């Protein structure tokens, strides 16, 4: 069977597993001729009925559409004469890992550059009518050269730019709990780019806190913490939040006041940074700041200015002795 | 056979099923009932044997 | 060539995979038209949008520039392409639904094999299998542009009559069904051919915009009237070569 347009993964040499997923889910590899570092991601099909996963087809279609400096780059789709592999340009680090490793240091300036690339990436995908739907620190990669890439579009979909007519009815259970915006927890099915910016807000907080700020155990619990940090969810700060079916049928604390800046105060410090986080963590999506304005927020245009990530990248080390040994005699 | 607004996102597109059943009649009108009737009746194209 | 990968010279369309397996030119062309009719038939049965059927037909036309009608009967590939297309154009139909409709079309007499029988489960597998081969054959290029999009945009732009608008759109569909224009000319050009043709049948001569370009220059910059007349002549020959033209 002739197959001139889907090469065998044999052209790459697997080097190592990336992370602790399944048997052969993600592999670091190199092109046998160019030496090009890539990551092979197997299309998982344990659940077989509806054939090739519409979820995979969406990812592929979206990956082939999105081409931008701050979005993960899909090189090609290969096969093993059977599995299918999405081949990506390899990025050495994910943000979740860099932040967990508290030995790595981030200057305010570097944090600025990180958020700038992230917001620029989100602008691009939203401009192209795509919603990421799986924002979280682990899906934000950073290359050895210091370039951030939005990754894992495995749960992304296209949305309609409809200010016009009918209501869209998109899949409601999307986005990891800890990063899920209020509107979704409330049953919203006609959501848009704001669900991703909420995530950009949660991630921004972590740049200082070093770990997810709202780790709910359940949807009801997740809503609890959002109320506790952002302020009770009322029609006063979110007009018409009333109409949500689940608005009633859900335990919902009523006396909470927005404590966003106070709680992050100790961690963040810089007022511009706290203001942007405050605007990103707004309950009502229509009032939540978008990527465009976020990019033009004073945070990115006030001293200290965005800098490259060379410094932060030098604090990432090669082993125990380098991390733990003092710098001297 | 019937124009569809291109600007509609794919999932917002109407189904192609004809509003009425496909008769077995052959006349300038029944031969243009839908794309299927046109292709099979008026052009005599068919996938079966 | 990546943007040129799925466009073929008149020569390559000749030296097709099926040809190398002793399939005659006009025979291959009927196979394509038969596959398209099936796709359109099951499509309407499933009530998938026209966009789904159109995309499925292009998947079909491209599939056969690589694989042969010999090794892959159009009646097998069609169900699979349509299943894949419904997913791609965001109006998926369950695998069983498609298998039913397909059986009803290819076997109006017989009855659905027990959804528990070996034979059944078997085909449900063969469909899945075929789907994967189609995906691999197409090199996973799923996003398709159809003439229809440029047709409506143009007719609205020139204020065509509702009737000319509909005829043009209708011809775009027939271009996918009866010709291999989708394998030779870009959707914008094909759109122009479908309008030019519709304009001849209604003896309408779209006015040349004030001291400037002709209507088709608002759809594609490479199109020339010379090309439109030729392709239109060709579309007409193909129509004159279909079966029935030889209340
Ligand atoms: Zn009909
Ligand atoms: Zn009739």
């Amino acid at each position: 069977v002739e197959c001139p347009f889907c090469d065998e993964v044999s052209k790459y040499e697997k080097l190592a597993k990336i992370g602790q997923g399944t048997f052969g889910e993600v592999f670091k590899a190199r092109h046998r001729k160019t030496g090009q570092k890539v990551a092979l991601k197997k299309v998982l099909m344990e659940n077989e009925k509806e054939g090739f996963p519409i979820t995979a087809l969406r990812e592929i279609k979206i990956l082939q559409l999105l081409k931008h400096e701050n979005v993960v780059n899909l090189i090609e789709i290969c096969r093993t004469k059977g599995s299918i592999y999405l081949v990506f340009d390899f990025c050495e680090h994910d943000l979740a890992g860099l932040l967990s490793n508290v030995l790595v240091k981030f200057t305010l300036s570097e944090i600025k550059r990180v958020m700038q690339m992230l917001l620029n990436g989100l602008y691009y995908i939203h401009r192209n009518k795509i919603l990421h739907r799986d924002m979280k620190a682990a899906n934000v990669l950073i290359t050895r050269d210091g370039v951030l890439k939005l990754a894992d579009f495995g749960l992304a979909r296209a949305f309609s730019l409809a200010k016009n007519s009918q209501p869209n009815r998109y899949t409601n259970r999307v986005v990891t709990l800890w990063y899920r915006p209020p509107e979704l927890l409330l049953g919203e099915r006609d959501y848009g780019p704001p669900i991703d910016l909420w995530g950009a807000g949660c991630i921004m907080a972590e740049m200082w806190t070093r770990s997810p700020i709202m780790q709910g155990n359940t949807e009801q619990h997740q809503l609890a913490l959002i109320s506790q940090l952002c302020g009770s969810i009322t029609p006063e700060v979110w007009p018409n939040v009333d109409n949500y079916e689940l608005y009633e049928k859900l335990e919902l604390v009523k006396g909470q006041k927005r404590k966003v800046k106070d709680r992050l105060k100790a961690y963040v410090r810089d007022p511009y940074a706290l203001d942007l986080i405050d605007k990103l963590l707004v309950l009502d999506p229509a009032q939540r700041i978008d990527s465009d304005d976020a990019l033009n927020h004073d945070f990115f245009w006030s001293d200290p200015m965005p800098s490259d990530l060379k410094g932060m990248l030098s604090t990432h080390l090669t082993s125990m002795f380098e991390y733990l040994a003092p710098p001297r005699r | 056979m019937e124009p569809v607004d291109p600007r509609l996102e794919p999932w917002k597109h109407p189904g192609s099923q004809p509003k009425t059943a496909c008769t077995n009649c052959y006349c300038k009108k029944c031969c243009f009932h839908c794309q299927v009737c046109f292709i099979t009746k008026a052009l005599g194209i068919s996938y079966g044997r | 060539n990546n943007n040129k990968r799925w466009y073929f010279t008149r020569e390559q369309l000749e030296n097709s995979p099926s040809r190398r397996f002793g399939v005659d030119p006009d025979k291959e062309l009927s196979y394509r038209q038969q596959a398209a009719n099936l796709l359109q038939d099951m499509g309407q049965r499933l009530n998938v949008s026209q966009l789904t059927i159109n995309t499925a037909i292009v998947y079909m036309h491209r599939f056969y520039m690589i694989q042969s009608f010999t090794q892959f009967p159009g009646n097998s590939v069609a169900p699979a392409a349509l299943f894949l297309a419904a997913k791609v154009e965001e109006q998926p139909k369950k695998l069983e639904h498609v298998i039913k409709v397909a059986h009803t079309c290819l076997h109006p007499q017989e009855s659905l094999p027990d959804t528990r029988s070996e034979a059944y489960l078997q085909q449900v597998q063969d469909l899945v299998i075929l789907e994967s081969i189609i995906l691999q054959t197409l090199g996973f290029e799923l996003t398709i542009d159809h003439p229809h999009t440029h047709v409506v945009k143009c007719t609205q732009l020139v204020r065509a009559s509702k009737d000319l608008a509909q005829t043009s759109y209708f011809m775009a569909t027939n271009s996918l069904h009866l010709t291999t224009f989708s394998l030779q000319y870009t959707p914008p050009v094909v759109a122009c051919v479908c309008i030019h043709l519709a304009c001849k049948w209604s003896n309408w001569e779209i006015p040349v915009s004030t001291d400037g370009k002709h209507w088709w220059e608002y759809v594609d910059a490479t199109v020339t009237l010379e090309l439109l007349d030729e392709l239109t002549h060709e579309f007409l020959q193909i129509l004159e070569k279909t079966p029935n033209r030889l209340c």
